[PDB]
């Protein structure tokens, strides 16, 4: 069941943090994969695997988890990208252990099913996210790192304001989700209730003022960018909105909402405009990101349970073709030496079908059909345009950005005049291509399997914003 | 079931040559290719023969996965995967001692695959799943050499220019969303029976739809990114000018229909799109000095042709015109990759001449094909072309106007035509090659589009004679129309289509020998050759800033974060300012002591 489930990276990443080897925690990884994927393949409701435990009470204060169709969802996505992560590494300075920690930190942020619990994991997964920022590379770790951190807690921080002003002035008994629920806020309460969960989400989103921390948090990761991949799953702020910032506090979020999809819209826009721009993957592969959460976060704010059921599919799927295409520049990274796109041209006949997988991974990407990447896309567009047809159109002002960025980017990086040569394809990286594009696939061609589970929650969730 | 087959086929195939496909000699692949799709063809002409078929299946819930096969499918199906194999089986010759054997027919297989499934299709999503596939297959073939630069480039072109009309294709399609509810092609054509709903905005769901099919049938404004599509191999070529990809975009319209018979603004804005295309493609198409690029304009022109005839409301008859185009057309092309397989890949026409005696059977074959492009009283191009033509007058949406400027673009069509067949077979000679090489899978496939060609024509014959295109075509799709006609005075337009045709390639046989050109063929063959500068317009405020705007909000993002990290120096500042506050002094901060007893006491009462 679900503790267990979030415990297994906790433990097996502090294993490895003091015990080592790097092996033992890899099929730690696995093993959370093969326990994830086993609790998607199986519950049948919302409730799914219920825990309650006495933390606080008396301050309201439970440990409460359990699986929505939308938690096992990202308990798998999650588990498989760390695991990807996990089997190439290359990093693996033993700090994996701290990736695995991670990991089982954000598998209690999706699981949280009460408030404050939520508010803990969300503010305790910065430790190891911070750290291998730190202690695991960059020339401008520190830049990189007080910017990142000083940006989510800034927005953190009076959230909590919020998050105990949506207990205090609603009178609800403890922190639980459905409790706080049972008891609505009232307006100019729900205002800033809704407010102060809205910066710390959107600035975690991130959405378009917001978003300046991730740039140079991605940059000075290890350059294989395990962390970058990690640092994407913590980009939890739509989830964080759709299941907590909108529910609660309804009223305000009516008054947020055209800003919202404005935000979104032209977030996705400018983040895939400036994303050609770029001269590492790092880079590119940050603002692609910001391009991507645009999409999402316009697909939640639209209401429209197509819209919503869109733009969280979207965000699962597309933690595994990032998190995949952060790990693939650092394996090229390690054959070549750098992240630069123009040097080191023509990879394609010195690379085998490696070349094929990258490219899979870029489709995915821009979105195309059959890939990840378009049915969340998509759904959101059908959202959108029943929302605000004007923001679907100019943050669907997309697609050519995306393609622009992805193909070019992958012409010079692969497909030109031939370099000096490199490897071929490693007996994990083989673990990682097949595996990664069958989830692409399955993820993209059965979009009906995950995301069944999406729709009574984008439903609810979205007449909660009718009567 | 068997329905996905005929998709699967060339899936299941051509994976086997991206996992494998090195694993395997080299007459193979190409056998392995032609021979799925053959038994795509043949296992899927079964089911049309059988009547028809149909397949529905699990996807996003509200959007079901559905192919239709009917008989406007069947149409396509057999188009694409006919000529689509006779041009596999050429490749496995015209690619020859060429590494990536595999990865061309591997491409080949999943264009194939992606084309069925975009005609295959009853819901838009997954004929959108068509579209970027067939899209994204293009760019995989156009860039197939790609240690080439310009080859990839290309590509890029290709893949870009056409996700501009995709979003099109996207936006019309959530438009058939919030309006309808339903994005199937068939339940949304029965629940467009009756009085519709907001028509304003309808015909702006149908209008995206046509900028979206603007792109995949390269009309203008995209008309830009076909003419470099050339890069690759000349199979390649082929398939995307012929029998698939830019079929399309009139098949789009054709199964939209529905649609677009209920839209007299709109169809109107198409039918001069194609006309403007058809003429603007002919008039830059001789001025042409490659033998690729000046055929590529052809292509672009006809499918002009095209999408004038679907504008005004004649259906049926633009898919005339595409099969005999999906004919004619891969012969052209595969012609002429005879050619250049025999020069050594010349590729151009100043550059050559005078293969008449030399080359045997491709003369016949060039020859054949130029007239039917230029509509030789008696080939399939000149009954496609007066079918069109009298369609024009005869249909809603007036036509008069478009008429005269179909027929000029008819006289002009010719002209080129035998531009192209005088300069590359006539004329002297330069250059060197000696004994044929013109092999046996190479020319006998191109000889049974020839055939093809000259027999396309009669399917579809004017009234009283028996025409069996159209009572085909109708009942799937399309039945909507209003038509008059008058019995000999069609016959005098069919008889002045054959006359002006006869006439225009007599004009061009002598004029593109003639070796003086004076004036205005320097004014022209500058030109046209460069398309009308039309290009270099595009890199002029469309392209290169919005290249620049990348860096500009680039650079401006760097100033945003420039800025937070100024609202941490605004902190350390106001830091620094109250931890000033303190000298050390004691006097001081029993001055500020007091101050400060006297504010907290000041505060409270
Ligand atoms: C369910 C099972 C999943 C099936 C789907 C798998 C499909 C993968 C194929 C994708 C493209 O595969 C493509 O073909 C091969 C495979 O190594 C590569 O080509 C390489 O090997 C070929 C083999 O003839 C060489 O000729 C060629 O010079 C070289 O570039 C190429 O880099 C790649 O771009």
């Amino acid at each position: 069941m679900v503790v267990l489930a979030v415990l297994l990276p906790v433990v097996f990443g502090a294993l490895l943090l003091l015990g080592l080897p790097r092996a033992l925690g890899v099929l730690g990884a696995g093993l959370s994969f093969l326990l994830n994927l086993y609790l998607f393949l199986t519950h049948p409701g919302g409730v799914a695997h219920a825990f309650q435990a006495p933390l606080l009470p008396g301050a309201g204060v439970y440990w409460a988890f359990g699986l929505d169709g939308l938690s096992a969802l990202f308990f798998l996505t999650i588990a498989l990208t760390v695991f990807l992560g996990a089997l190439v590494a290359r990093v693996e300075g033993r700090f994996l252990g701290l990736a695995l920690l991670m990991e089982g930190l954000l598998l209690g942020l999706f699981a949280a099913r009460d408030l404050l619990v939520f508010y803990v994991f969300f503010e305790a997964a910065l430790i190891p996210a911070l750290l291998m920022l730190y202690l695991y590379g960059g020339e401008g770790r520190t830049r990189a790192l007080y910017t990142f951190v000083l940006f989510t807690l800034v927005g953190s921080l009076p959230m909590l304001a919020a998050v105990l002003g949506a207990r205090l002035l609603s009178g609800s008994p403890t922190f639980l989700l459905e409790d706080l629920l049972a008891h609505p806020l009232q307006e100019e309460a729900a205002f800033w209730v809704f407010l102060g969960f809205a910066l710390a989400f959107a600035i975690k989103t991130p959405l378009f003022p917001l978003h300046a921390w991730l740039p140079p948090f991605h940059q000075e990761n290890h350059p294989s960018g395990l962390a970058d991949a990690l640092g994407t799953l913590y980009k939890v702020g739509v989830f964080a909105f759709f299941r907590f910032a909108i529910p609660l506090a309804p009223e305000g979020f009516a008054q947020a909402q055209g800003l919202l999809l404005f935000l979104a819209a032209l977030s996705a826009l400018y983040g895939a405009w400036v994303a050609f721009a770029a001269k590492d993957f790092k880079t590119l592969l940050a603002y692609a990101g910001l391009s991507h959460m645009g999409v999402a976060a316009l697909g939640v704010f639209s209401g429209t349970p197509e819209g919503a059921m869109g733009g969280l599919y979207l965000l699962a799927a597309s933690g595994v073709y990032t998190g995949g295409l952060f790990l693939l520049a650092g394996r090229l990274y390690e054959r070549t030496g750098t992240l630069e796109i123009g040097r080191y041209r023509g990879l394609a006949q010195s690379a085998p079908g490696l070349a094929a997988l990258a490219l899979i991974l870029f489709l995915a990407m821009v979105g195309l059909p059959g890939l990840s990447g378009f049915p969340g896309e998509f759904l959101t567009l059908l959202g959108a345009y029943k929302a605000s047809p004007w923001l679907a159109a100019l943050a669907f002002l997309s697609v050519i950005a995306s393609a622009a960025y992805a193909l070019t980017a992958f012409q010079k990086t692969f497909w030109e005049e031939g370099g000096s040569g490199v490897k071929d394809l490693a007996g994990a990286e083989w673990g990682f291509a097949l595996l990664s594009v069958l989830a692409l696939l399955l993820m993209g061609v059965f979009p009906g399997y995950f995301a069944r589970g999406l729709h009574p929650l984008a439903e609810a969730f979205a007449k909660l914003l009718g009567g | 079931m068997a329905l996905l087959g005929t998709i699967l086929l060339p899936l299941l195939g051509f994976a086997l040559l991206g996992l494998f496909g090195k694993r395997m000699r080299e007459p193979l692949p190409g056998v392995l290719a032609s021979g799925l799709v053959l038994a795509s063809f043949l296992l899927g002409a079964g089911l049309l023969l059988s009547g028809g078929a149909r397949f529905q299946a699990e996807w996003l819930p509200g959007i079901p996965f559905s192919l239709l096969l009917d008989n406007l499918s069947g149409f396509m199906l057999l188009i694409v995967t006919g000529v689509g194999f006779l041009i596999h089986v050429y490749a496995i010759g015209y690619m020859g001692g060429d590494p990536g054997y595999s990865r061309f027919f591997a491409y080949f297989n999943l264009f194939i695959a992606m084309m069925l499934t975009l005609v295959l299709a009853d819901s838009y999503p997954v004929m959108f799943i068509g579209w970027e596939g067939v899209g994204l297959a293009s760019f995989l073939l156009i860039g197939f050499w790609y240690k080439n630069p310009q080859y990839a480039d290309s590509a890029r072109k290709a893949f870009i220019v056409n996700r501009i009309g995709d979003l099109g294709f996207m936006l019309g399609m959530a438009i058939l969303w919030a309006l309808y509810g339903t994005l199937s092609i068939s339940e949304l054509k029965e629940a467009m029976e009756g009085p519709l709903k907001n028509p304003d905005l309808l015909a702006l769901a149908g209008l995206l739809l046509f900028l979206g099919a603007v792109g995949k049938s390269a009309q203008i404004p995209l008309m830009v990114w076909l003419p470099d599509a050339m890069a690759g191999p000349t199979p390649v070529s082929a398939l995307i000018h012929a029998a698939t990809m830019v079929t399309a975009g009139v098949y789009l319209i054709a199964r939209s229909s529905f649609l677009y018979s209920v839209l007299p603004d709109v169809s109107y804005a198409i039918a001069v799109v194609g006309l403007l295309t058809a003429a603007y493609g002919a008039l830059s198409a001789f001025g042409q000095t490659d033998i690729k690029k000046i055929v590529a304009y052809s292509t672009i022109s006809q499918l002009g042709y095209m999408f004038l005839a679907a504008g005004v409301g004649a259906y049926w008859v633009a898919l005339f015109h595409v099969f005999t185009h999906a004919f004619f057309k891969a012969l052209l092309f595969l012609a002429s990759g005879s050619v250049i397989h025999a020069l050594g890949g010349e590729q151009d026409v100043r550059k050559m001449g005078g293969l008449w005696k030399h080359l045997p059977q491709t003369r016949w074959h060039a020859l054949i094909g130029a007239l039917a492009l230029g509509g030789l009283p008696l080939l399939s191009g000149f009954w496609s072309k007066d079918a069109i033509l009298a369609a024009t007058l005869t249909y809603p949406f007036g036509g008069v106007g478009f008429y005269v400027g179909a027929l000029l673009v008819a006289v002009l069509t010719a002209m080129y035509a035998m531009r192209w067949f005088v300069l590359v077979f006539l004329g002297e000679e330069r250059g060197h090659h000696h004994p044929h090489e013109a092999p046996p899978v190479m020319l006998w496939p191109n000889h049974l589009l020839a055939l093809g060609s000259v027999l396309a024509g009669y399917l579809a014959l004017p009234h009283p004679l028996p025409n069996v295109l159209e009572p085909f075509l109708k009942p799937a799709l399309a039945e909507v129309e209003a038509h008059h006609l008058s019995l000999g005075a069609e016959w005098g337009l069919i008889a002045l289509s054959a006359a002006v045709a006869l006439l225009g390639l007599w004009a061009g046989f002598v004029f593109f020998q003639r070796k003086v050109f004076p004036a205005w063929y320097l004014a022209f063959e500058a030109a046209s050759r460069e398309a009308f500068y039309v290009d270099r317009a595009y890199n002029a405020l469309i392209v290169n800033p919005l290249k620049a705007l990348a860096e500009a909000l680039f650079y401006g993002d760097r100033g945003l974060l420039s800025g937070y990290f100024g609202l941490g120096g605004a902190a350390r500042s106001l830091g620094q300012g109250l931890a000033r506050l303190q000298t050390g002094y004691l006097r001081v901060y029993a001055l500020l002591f007091v101050l400060g007893a006297l504010l907290l006491l000041g505060v409270m009462r």
